[PDB]
């Protein structure tokens, strides 16, 4: 159901700086976006070929960021 | 030309075995994804004499009919994805020109001497930076050095401290490097959008008397 | 060969419109400095091959009869610029071996390996500093890089924070670089005049096994 | 009259290393030597196309210097 559209590799310091909280290694920001209610769902993973969540970022119209860590 | 960083290292072991490795898999049941008859599309729609501006791109779209050849760019069809979105708000907001496409089309830019280049060439579907440890980033690095040292004045579009910088140190002072933040939605906001990489982009091409790049996709056959 | 590479250079856009932006500006009224017919003479007398030391300098004497291609170095006949004149002073205490010429044409030098290459190429007459803008910079700095690329234990006399250091980030392994202050009068007194590149630039050379370098000048 | 024999491009360190003042610009030293009463007139100004001038500066036989801002 939720598809994916890309899936970018980012580093903990370029994490760090959004999430407020510093991921231990390369993370990946899984998203897929919702052209209806314009919202941006975003899985945050650690590298291949684990893929264990790390935290999850809701987007609205206008950037404001719900984030949780899993 | 492309028979240049090309001819010695397409001999070379390391390219050599990333190929057979990618083509093996293939038979071997996975469906690997830029069909093989893609996978070299940037090279093909851009010569290295033509490289005006040259966009970094880490890995391969990995879900169906997405992926073509190019960065960013999805097949005529597909769903625009977030970054190449987000590249469009820029852009509706920067250039003055345009109004937005219909689809993620963009061999127009890459006919126009835009370099679409993936880090890394080939994905796994459904399996995000899977093949990176074959070797296409240390030919994707070649070829940039290349461009870095056959050529004068190209743009250098580097988008998030994976592409910037890390993957990205050319000379300063022989081509244009312009830094920001990924389009990423994780990220475009606090701190990209103000940017101005495509009309920045077009005015240093016409300041050296270049035609300057038409950033209006477009949707041919 | 310096048909290394400089065969690419040569035809890439930015030294194509170099060329033309100075040619147009000669036959549209202006008189730009060192005729083409001289522009090249650094590479002509000294080959890339030969390159025993390499001294930067900036650009072209603006005044008339002056300049002739090789930096530094005079015409036959006109008076010893200051800088000039110091560097002299230098050697003329430096080194024990000489005493002084009545000139500054320098040519001896390049046919001895000493590549005297300005890092902009030409200038108009009477305004300093004024062709910097057409892309002798990107040319001379591919230049300098073959020379660290294709070249071993090249002694770079840089003088001024301008040529030293700014334009020269060589590889100071594979490579001599020895840095000073410019020999310009508002400077030679200022923490020049101690070092002793000349003599130092002939103690590596030697070290090598490879023929010193005779700093006294003389006429063709 | 004043035959300036060369124009030496300098940093804001190197002449406020010399004049105890700072450029806020490249200088250029404009030199005219003087053979006789063995001086060295320097008319340090702006980089091109300006010119501006910035200082004037003689110096003497064994380098004593007679500094003036313009």
């Amino acid at each position: 159901q939720l598809v994916i559209q890309e899936s970018i590799l980012m580093l903990p310091e370029e994490v760090e700086e959004v999430i407020g909280n510093k991921p231990e290694s390369d993370i990946l920001v899984h998203t897929a976006y919702d052209e209806s209610t314009d919202e941006n769902v975003m899985l945050l993973t650690s590298d291949a070929p684990e893929y264990k969540p790390w935290a999850l970022v809701i987007q609205d119209s206008n950037g404001e960021n719900k984030i949780k860590m899993l | 030309t492309w028979h240049d960083v090309l001819a010695e290292e397409k001999q070379q072991p390391y390219f050599l075995n990333t190929l057979q490795t990618v083509a093996s898999e293939r038979q071997s049941g996975v469906t690997i994804y830029p069909p093989q008859k893609d996978v070299f599309n940037a090279f093909r729609f851009t010569e290295l004499g033509d490289v005006k501006v040259v966009i970094l791109g880490q890995d391969p779209y990995h879900g169906p009919g997405q992926a073509h050849g190019l960065a960013f760019s999805v097949r005529p069809g597909i769903a625009i994805p977030p970054s190449l979105l987000n590249m469009y708000k820029e852009l509706e907001n920067t250039i003055p020109g345009f109004t937005r496409p219909n689809h993620g089309y963009l061999e127009s830019w890459a006919r126009q001497g835009v370099l679409l280049l993936n880090t890394v060439l080939t994905v796994r579907a459904g399996q995000a930076h899977s093949h990176a440890s074959l070797g296409w980033e240390t030919f994707t690095d070649k070829v940039i050095s290349l461009i870095n040292q056959h050529r004068e004045g190209v743009v250098f579009l580097l988008w998030g401290s994976h592409a910037q910088k890390k993957g990205a140190i050319i000379d300063k002072q022989r081509h244009h490097v312009l830094k920001a933040p990924h389009p990423s939605p994780l990220s475009a906001h606090r701190g990209f959008f103000g940017c101005n990489h495509f009309v920045l982009a077009n005015q240093w091409l016409e300041q050296r008397g270049e035609t300057p790049i038409d950033w209006m996709p477009v949707l041919p056959a």
